[PDB]
RNA sequence: CCCAUAUCCGCAGCAGGUCUCCAAGGUGAACAGCCUCUGGCAUGUUGGAACAAUGUAGGUAAGGGAAGUCGGCAAGCCGGAUCCGUAACUUCGGGAUAAGGAUUGGCUCUAAGGGCUGGCAGCCGACUUAGAACUGGUGCGGACCAGGGGAAUCCGACUGU
RNA sequence: UGCUUCUGGGUCGGGGUUUCGUACGUAGCAGAGCAGCUGCUGCGAUCUAUUGAAAGUCAGCCCUCGACACAAGGGUUUGU
């Protein structure tokens, strides 16, 4: 019979199944649709998760309570150094879909991205691309090279580059690098060969991929928290306490008729470190990393037009499991996936941004750095310093 | 014009809050909130500035054994606002109204939350103090 | 946006921390923490707390 | 230098962190026979009886968070050990753990 | 000789059953509970490593306060002692710890409450009660021990089986 | 994820951060009082100073490059 009063079913089934993502690094499942009519660009970066703060500024919105007034925003700060293009890779239109047709490498790879070359990097010889790289050094090699970059020219339709991270300055115990193809948009192919071939080796900021108050999307995979049930996997209604055998469960997985279990029905299993994109991030800040400029250490990457003191947007004691931020960061407000130290796919918006909130500037007023590690209530530690006094220690 | 934002619901349906006007009554007792849709086995919730439906539970007899729409002006579970300050107050009080949100009494004891005020303005202009 | 002292231990309160309360009275308080807030309700006296600024201020500590 | 002494502090509360109340005495013998192990590289790791009394002094959950401990690696006499070289545990009363170093002993 | 979480009966070294004697210190009203000495034991037919779900057994939860459910089931509240105070009804015995309040630590004192020898003098002593000052971040029956209450209806007087 | 670029991680130490809330000892003509000796000496909860002190703090916090040793290894497989 029917069930007596109605109720949405708990969960998504567009997300299943909810097993543990194959990939550790967010995968671009769509690029930004082409549009010859642009300059060349890039539509993607990776960064690492620092972690959050919050920052208070002015909104700017007619109509609404919060017009000329002051609010605390939750942000996420992430952490995207310049990525190294070390190759082009180039794709064929087939009935079949998208087919790879030619690669290409750089003459030079670091030893953090061949690291991504090998299960064993103590045990290896490290040979990868030792006999590859020799083709950009003879006239006979170098003829071949111009030649598939030709033939990518006459047949390709998609162009991506190869660029991987720098995890030498990162404060991670890794130091394999994240490589990932990104694709390359705007003019013509040959437009898009051209652009490629000039920056194989070369660094690209984050500053030049994204810019202040754009709406990006993160991907990403979720915090995995393992095996779990259906009331915390699912969020069913817990059965009432005097139930026997248990009350973190489902009471009833079926019906009679079909005699199986459907895949509709909620189950016990992996929770989280689930692949996910989130869109519609606005980039609040994109922060400078610090400079060594006259013997000066310049790292008020923290300080906004209405706070001129000098500190940078690490919280005292640095981020808390992470480390210390010393190289470009990009502000997304609100929450994203993953973990601390979590690689971060930053992609551009597959949408036509037009919305006041889509379409709005951001000027911080303030960014809280006090410590993270407890109740924190200082923003710098001159600022400490100067309301305790000296201590016993001094 | 300028809509209210959400906060949080600290009194669910079967909450008994001070009456805080010169009406007689002493207490509201909750039976219901208005514009709650809810879902299966969820309470109707109410926080300041929201209009209920209230019986009195103690007070004048005159008003006792009937029902009386009410609004929420002080409650004792933190909410948000927009500038990040969590406020909240030492007791849950309403006042008596009508339909159209005109008081029934004269005079509040207490002050009146902000998110309230704004949305009534007859229960603003007799609000001692405002938070 | 102005910065509050925690009414009990004296403490500045940077936006977007702690609490405030609004007592039936009119007279409304802000919090640094909850220990801050459980010492204030508690009726506990600030200038008899030794890390509270109406302590060192009472006790000339500073001073 | 196959017979060397050393002395180190072992920050027992981080080996036993998260431990239970019943077993964080006995796994502080652990983690110091684990230690012993590591730094002397000697399978064959004798804990004196006074370490053991140290360990347990407070009962078994509220061990000493540090403990300063002599590490001796001595030749073996018996012929039918297949280890040639034991690690000897001693304990080292300290008022304070303060800047202690790891430093060699000389006899 | 065992005399019972292994010598007895339950098919067994079975969390069951099976008659007795002796019986320390502290706290406390106490053969209560909690800690210890004499005496005894090795955790109860195995260990190691982890710390997922679901359990079993314990806890804690903002705001609300029975809206849950057949039903407050379960849990929770109360709880010792001193001082005050105590209704309906009643078979005048009760009801009654009705209900409802206040107090409670530590330290330093004050007063009172006795015996023996020869309205006094001296010499001995046993725990109690009351009062006061001071004192701590109002914490004080600090663990343990330890009644939720009221208004009614039905049935059976009660204790007992 | 890491496992020699005078480099690497690790251990201990140091610093930052943070929690609680002011350590032991010592001194005090601070302390309600009481006791003994002719103002002193004892007992005394507590108070004050030393003293935002002491203690803990990655075990899944942040930075050291101070001390210590260790690190160039081992096993099983795999061929168009
Ligand atoms: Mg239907
Ligand atoms: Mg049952
Ligand atoms: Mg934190
Ligand atoms: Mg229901
Ligand atoms: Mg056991
Ligand atoms: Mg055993
Ligand atoms: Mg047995
Ligand atoms: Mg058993
Ligand atoms: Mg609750
Ligand atoms: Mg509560
Ligand atoms: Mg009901
Ligand atoms: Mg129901
Ligand atoms: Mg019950
Ligand atoms: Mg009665
Ligand atoms: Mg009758
Ligand atoms: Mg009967
Ligand atoms: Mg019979």
């Amino acid at each position: 019979s029917h069930r007596k009063f109605s109720a949405p079913r708990h969960g998504s089934l567009g997300f299943l199944p909810r097993k543990r993502s194959s990939r550790h690094r967010g995968k671009v499942k769509s690029f930004p649709k082409d549009d010859p009519s642009k300059p060349v660009h890039l539509t993607a970066f990776l960064g690492y998760k620092a972690g959050m703060t919050h920052i208070v500024r002015e909104v700017d919105r007619p109509g609404s309570k919060v017009n000329k007034k002051e609010v605390v925003e939750a942000v996420t700060i992430v952490e995207t150094p310049p990525m190294v293009v070390v190759g082009i890779v180039g794709y064929v239109e087939t009935p079949r879909g998208l087919r790879t047709f030619k690669t290409v490498f750089a003459e030079h790879i670091s030893d953090e991205c061949k690291r991504r070359f090998y299960k064993n990097w103590h045990k290896s010889k490290k040979k990868a691309f030792t006999k590859y790289c020799k083709k950009w050094q003879d006239d006979a090699g170098k003829r071949q090279l111009d030649k598939d970059f030709s033939s990518m020219k006459k047949y390709c339709q998609v162009i991506r580059v190869l660029a991987h991270t720098q995890m030498r300055l990162l404060p991670l115990r890794q130091k394999k690098a994240h490589l990932m193809e990104i694709q390359v948009n705007g003019g013509t192919v040959a437009e898009k060969l051209d652009w490629a071939r000039e920056r194989l080796e070369q660094q690209v900021p984050v500053s030049q991929v994204f810019g202040q108050d754009e709406m990006i999307d993160v991907i990403g995979v979720t915090k995995g928290k393992g095996y779990k049930g259906v009331t915390s996997r699912w969020h069913t209604k817990k059965l009432p306490r005097k139930t026997h055998r248990g009350l973190r469960k489902v009471a009833c997985i079926g019906a009679w008729h079909p005699a199986r279990v459907a895949f509709s029905v909620a189950r016990a299993g992996q929770k989280g470190y689930h692949h996910r994109t989130e869109i519609n991030k606005k980039i609040y800040k994109i922060g400078q990393g610090y400079l060594i400029k006259d013997g000066k250490l310049i790292k008020n990457n923290a300080s906004t037009d209405y706070d001129l003191s000098d500190k940078s947007i690490n919280p005292l004691g640095g981020f808390v499991h992470y480390g210390e931020v010393t190289n470009d960061f990009v502000m997304l407000k609100g929450c994203v996936v993953g973990t601390k130290k979590r690689v971060l796919t930053l992609r551009k918006s597959l949408l036509v941004q037009t919305k006041r909130r889509a379409l709005e500037k951001i000027d911080l007023k303030f960014i809280d750095t006090t410590s993270k590690f407890g109740h924190g209530r200082f923003q710098t530690v001159e600022e400490k310093k100067a309301f305790m006094g000296p201590l016993k220690k001094d | 014009s300028g809509a209210k934002f959400r906060i949080s619901l600290g009194l669910p349906v079967g909450a008994v809050i001070n009456c805080a006007d010169n009406t007689g009554a002493k207490n509201l007792y909750i039976i219901s909130v208005k514009g709650i849709k809810g879902r299966l086995n969820r309470l109707p919730a109410a926080g300041v500035g929201d209009m209920v439906m209230a019986t009195v539970k103690k007070g004048k007899p005159e008003l006792r054994k009937k029902v009386h729409p009410a609004v929420v002006i002080r409650q004792r579970k933190s909410y948000r606002r927009k500038d990040g300050v969590f406020l909240y107050f030492e007791d849950n009080a309403g006042v008596i109204v009508n339909n159209k949100g005109e008081m029934k009494g004269s005079a509040i004891t207490g002050p009146v939350a902000k998110e309230c005020a704004d949305l009534w303005p007859r229960i603003a202009s007799n609000a001692g103090s405002i938070a | 946006m102005k910065v509050e002292l925690c009414s009990f231990s004296g403490y500045k309160i940077y936006p977007g921390h702690g609490r405030r309360y609004a007592r039936t009275d009119g007279k409304v308080f802000q919090f640094l923490n909850a220990k801050c807030e459980s010492a204030f309700l508690s009726k506990r006296n600030p200038r008899q707390i030794n890390w509270t600024v109406l302590y060192r201020r009472k006790h000339k500590k500073g001073q | 230098n196959e017979v060397v002494t050393r002395e180190y502090t072992i920050n027992i509360h981080k080996r036993i962190h998260g431990v239970g109340f019943k077993k964080r005495a006995p796994r502080a013998l652990k983690e110091i026979r684990k230690f012993a192990m590591k730094e002397m590289g000697t399978p064959d790791v004798r804990i004196d009886t006074r370490l053991n009394k140290a360990v347990w002094a407070k009962g078994i959950r509220n061990v000493p968070y540090r403990i300063r401990v002599r590490l001796s690696r001595k030749r073996n006499e018996d012929e039918d050990s297949p280890n040639k070289l034991y690690t000897l545990v001693t304990y080292v009363p300290v008022t304070t753990f303060k800047n202690l170093q790891t430093v060699n002993v000389d006899e």
